[PDB]
RNA sequence: CUAUCUAGCGAAACCACAGCCAAGGGAACGGGCUUGGCAGAAUCAGCGGGGAAAGAAGACCCUGUUGAGCUUGACUCUAGU
RNA sequence: CGUGGAGGUCAGUGACGAAGCCUAGACCGUAAGGUCGGGUCGAACGGCCUCUAGUGCAGAUCUUGGUGGUAGUAGCAAAUAUUCAAAUGAGAACUUUGAAGACUGAAGUGGGGAAAGGUUCCACGUCAACAGCAGUUGGACGUGGGUUAGUCGAUCCUAAGA
RNA sequence: GUCGAAUUUGGGUAUAGGGGCGAAAGACUAAUCGAACCAUCUAGUAGCUGGUUCCUGCCGAAGUUUCCCUCAGGAUAGCAG
RNA sequence: AUAUUGGCGAGAGACCGAUAGCGAACAAGUACAGUGAUGGAAAGAUGAAAAGAACUUUGAAAAGAGAGUGAAAAAGUACGUGAAAUUGUUGAAAGGGAAGGGCAUUUGAUCAGACA
């Protein structure tokens, strides 16, 4: 997952299993105060959910993860 | 012939999974569960199988509300603030 | 099967999380009668019937 | 460790409810250190206080809305009393003291009186 | 790396090693154990034709 | 870790020891009783004779309708065989009971294998898949071990 | 316990099996089935004459 | 002997009340007598121990070894005291698990909580 | 390609105790008993005489005051009409 | 005569070793059985007068558990076939690469899927067990990573029917 | 043997135990069918087969009479303690 | 006043003592088998305390031999005592198509006490 923060603007966040790609989508809105050009989901083999948020091509995905904390 | 080479046309399931007590007794093509009738409204035991309603009796969950009941009549049903 | 319901996939992955030996640390408490994990299943040996 | 619900009590209602938003910041930052740091155990302290104002917000509400509901004839199901099903739908007190005139016309002029056996 | 996970919390390296040893011997035993006593009825079938005359 | 009926005196001696061995209980007893009683240098010079198919081990109680073979006349006997796996974890023996006779102080010059005995281990199962569906069992032979070396003494 | 003993539903094997008449568990999958039941001489059987 | 019904004389529910209690009733459970000076001073005679009393060992091979209480391991059953332990072959000093009745307490953790407990155990200052 | 010999791996049926014959008598066809013939460790590959070899409380026959399938104008009833 | 428990008694025996178990050691009794020495072992147990019974085993194609002889034996023989060097390794007929030799031969031993399985996929460690020889390899063990939809399917509609 | 059809077959659905279904064999109905499987009444009943647990002492039989849907069994008389 | 093999809380026993007592003293209606109704086990004990064997040396490693802990590893997580079947080493003796047993003694082994 590092590498789709690095190459493309792409975070990924383990979200909760009753979210549907509105309240993802205005979660990173409203937590991160940036903009996100698309939500993708999955639901991983252990039962939690995946979503390759992405940033659009102004805001940088490096700058949103060092600000959180994770590098 | 009857027996190894019939055992290998079995890939398709008869019961699923019911939805009120999970186990795979729901029949499909009846649309009702057999080990209790999930579309009836009392759930299916007989005195016959005294066996299979220690299985599925009080008791053998986590009882979330009745285990409290007990304690309850003990103080006496009462209510309100507690104490100093 | 590939095209699979929720409720198999449900089961499916609590079934992943219970595929695990016991924890070590649990073997070292005071009156620890447990000495393996002995409910573990694999796909070999014991078909899951869901 | 980190709240106590006596200094919960008196804090107003805007004031608990910016309090628990700052918890909910605090405990999402120390998921994302749990993910590079293997023990953490201060995350419990965190999530036990968010648990710690919730049921004091929902303490105050549940009380201004008693006192709503106070002396009407009807209060939601919520507020009335957790007796079992078989006492709510049973006589009360003042019902089951209903005699007819007739049995009250007896226990004024004939009562039970008490006695010995001397003389 | 969740392999500091076990240094911090009981576990070591090396206990780790001999005490998995002793466990996946501990399943020996009990799976040696139910191949021996079933196999006494295990081949005590039911229906069985008797390709004979 | 108690040893067998060794009749001789533990000043003297050096012992080894394996417990719970695959090798087969009826290859390793036939094995271990080949070089009863043999000087050291003697038993380690013939055990690895076996493995290049000259000075066969002489079988003599589990040996029922193994074949007959002329590398059993130097023991007097027709049915001899070179078992593999008995001979190298004997050898592993005879090397750790001769480098517990350094450590003790004895001299490997005169040292002669006294006491050598094997047993059973606590069998492993396994199944086999028989005809008409049956199951059979298929089970391995382990065994314990244990030799003791000896200085001779007059 | 009047019903110790008389948990199982053992049915006999019959005769043509090589192995003695009484009542044995039926099923299969576990240790016990197969095994005998409802006598005094089994294991896991009743007594008899059942203190009352 | 018994006089009241409430109360019982079976062994197996007497040995279950007791490998099965909670750990606040274990607290009493686990008390300890007083020394010759503390039974003039105070007035009692056992309290329930707690962790930093200085104690002193009446029984076992450790017997006449002064100490303090290091944990109450209300647990084992057992208590622990610094000043004595085990070193081990490793060199590691393990501590010892005493229990509190082979004990006799020295100089008492006063406190409040503890000083009204001993006043309604009829004892002084 | 097996069998055969070797290295590794390694079961089962079966088994009162077991295993050389002749005649005798015997539950009327003995491996054992009785009288004779005799008889030398350990054994390997074959073999199908014997072990009334193994397989399964005879599937035939008889007995049971034991059943079941089926039939009819058997006895006693019955849905239906 | 022996056994599990009960009332009574011997102010019985016992951590200086009770019960058990072993013993081609001793003694008593017609016998059932009793007593003693030795070895082992570690927490309770006997004599006698009476009470009571879930009380004495060689068998029941007895029940459950355990173990043998057979036996290092029957055998591990369909699907054309393997060989050389090197590397890793304590260890190579069997793992990896290279060099050969071959086979399935486009109704494939190829590439995909529906059922069904459910993490077997993939990487890093590792060989106690499993892979009816082997093992350094593995669909095994240990830890993790991995499945992204406005257009692909479900969802929608009806069929025989529920 | 048949191989373009009374063909073969997937998925869906229908019919369930004295009932189903049958181009008919008493065939098939989950290795079960001249009446499935599971639990219960049920430890069904048996004039029939097998088994029936310590020692010593003393006494010690019967296979016969009569009746019985009686003849592998009972009652009764006998012998015995 | 009466009934109660379920529920809740108590007290008790000429009861059973891990093949017993409930199916279950233990992660037991658990693992597992069956499409399904249903069927359904096995499995208790180191020591007072883990003091669960630091260190040395042989081995590739498991392990071994020392050492050490302990009242005791003849208690080392395969852990109380640890019977028999069956098995191994050592010691004694016997052996022409079985072995075993009964009476009697020779020979070897072994045991013995009133007078000792
Ligand atoms: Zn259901």
């Amino acid at each position: 997952a590092m590498k789709k923060v690095e190459d493309g603007n792409i975070l990924v966040f383990q979200v909760s299993m009753k979210a549907n790609k509105y309240q993802i989508k205005k979660a990173v809105k409203e937590l991160y105060e940036v903009d996100v050009l698309k939500v993708n989901t999955l639901v991983r083999p252990n039962g939690t959910k995946k979503a390759y948020v992405r940033l659009t091509a102004d805001y940088d995905a490096l700058d949103i993860a060092n600000r959180i904390g994770y590098i | 012939g009857k027996g190894t080479p019939s055992f290998g046309k079995r890939h398709n399931k008869s019961h699923t999974l019911c939805n009120r007590c999970g186990r795979r007794s729901f029949h499909v093509q009846k649309k009702t569960c057999s080990s209790c009738g999930y579309p009836a409204a009392k759930t299916r035991s007989y005195n016959w199988g005294a066996k299979a309603k220690r299985r599925h009796t009080t008791g053998t969950g986590r009882m979330r509300y009745l285990k409290h009941v007990s304690r309850r009549f003990k103080n006496g049903f009462q209510t309100g603030s507690a104490s100093k | 099967a590939a095209q699979k319901s929720f409720r198999i996939k449900q089961k499916m992955a609590k079934a992943k999380k219970q595929n695990r030996p016991l924890p070590q640390w649990i073997r070292l408490r005071t009156n620890n009668t447990i000495r393996y994990n002995a409910k573990r299943r694999n796909w070999r040996r014991t078909k899951m019937n869901i | 460790a980190g709240v106590k619900a006596y200094e919960l009590r008196t804090k107003s209602k805007e004031q608990l409810a910016s309090q628990l938003v700052d918890l909910k910041k605090e405990l999402a930052e120390l998921k994302v250190q749990k993910l590079s740091r293997p023990s953490l155990p201060k995350i419990k302290t965190v999530r036990k206080s968010i648990a710690c104002v919730l049921t004091v917000i929902n303490e105050q509400q549940r009380e201004a809305v008693r006192q709503l509901y106070k002396g009407k004839k009807y209060q939601p199901k919520d507020l009335r009393a957790k007796k079992t099903r078989a006492l709510r739908r049973a006589l009360t007190k003042f019902e089951a003291s209903q005699v007819t005139e007739k049995q009250r016309k007896k226990q004024i002029a004939f009562p039970q009186r008490k006695y010995a056996i001397k003389a | 790396t969740a392999a500091d996970r076990r240094m911090v919390s009981g576990v070591t390296e090396k206990q780790y090693k001999k005490g998995m040893k002793k466990m996946q011997q501990l399943e020996k035993n009990a799976i040696n154990t139910q191949i021996r006593r079933e196999i006494k009825r295990v081949n005590f079938q039911t229906h069985y034709r008797d390709e004979l005359l | 870790a108690r040893y067998g009926a060794t009749s001789t005196n533990p000043a003297k001696s050096a012992s080894a020891r394996g417990s719970y061995l695959r090798v087969s209980f009826k290859n390793t007893r036939e094995t271990a009783q080949a070089i009863n009683g043999w000087e050291l240098t003697k038993a380690q010079k013939y055990l690895e004779q076996v493995l290049d198919h000259q000075r066969a081990i002489p079988f003599r109680r589990f040996n029922s309708s193994i074949g007959r073979t002329a590398q059993g006349k130097e023991f007097g006997v027709t049915k001899a065989r070179w078992p593999a796996k008995s001979v190298k974890f004997v050898q592993g023996l005879l090397q750790n009971a001769a480098a517990n006779a350094e450590a003790k102080g004895l001299d490997a010059t005169k040292l002669y294998v006294s006491h050598i005995q094997v047993n059973q281990a606590p069998k492993q199962r396994r199944r086999t898949y028989r005809a008409h569906g049956r199951i059979n069992k298929y089970e391995s032979s382990p065994s314990h071990i244990e030799l003791v070396v000896t200085e001779k003494e007059e | 316990s009047e019903k110790a003993g008389h948990q199982t539903s053992a049915e006999s094997w019959g005769t043509g099996r090589a192995v003695a008449r009484i009542p044995r568990v039926g099923g299969g999958g576990t240790g016990r089935s197969g095994q005998g039941a409802f006598g005094n001489m089994c294991r896991g059987g009743r007594m008899f004459a059942p203190t009352k | 002997a018994k006089q009241s019904l409430d109360v019982s004389s079976d062994r197996r529910k007497a040995r279950k009340a007791y490998f099965t209690a909670p750990s606040s009733q274990r607290r009493v459970l686990l008390s300890a007598p007083l020394s010759k000076e503390l039974r003039a001073q105070y007035g009692i005679k056992a309290l329930p121990i707690r962790r930093d009393d200085e104690v002193l060992v009446v029984r076992g091979s450790k017997k006449g070894q002064e100490g303090k209480i290091s944990s109450v391991y209300r647990l084992k059953f057992a208590v622990q005291v610094d000043k004595v332990t085990k070193e081990k072959v490793n060199g590691a000093s393990v501590p010892i698990n005493l229990h509190p009745s082979k004990l006799v307490i020295t100089k008492l953790h006063l406190d409040k909580d503890r000083k009204a407990l001993i006043q309604r155990k009829g004892g002084k200052l």
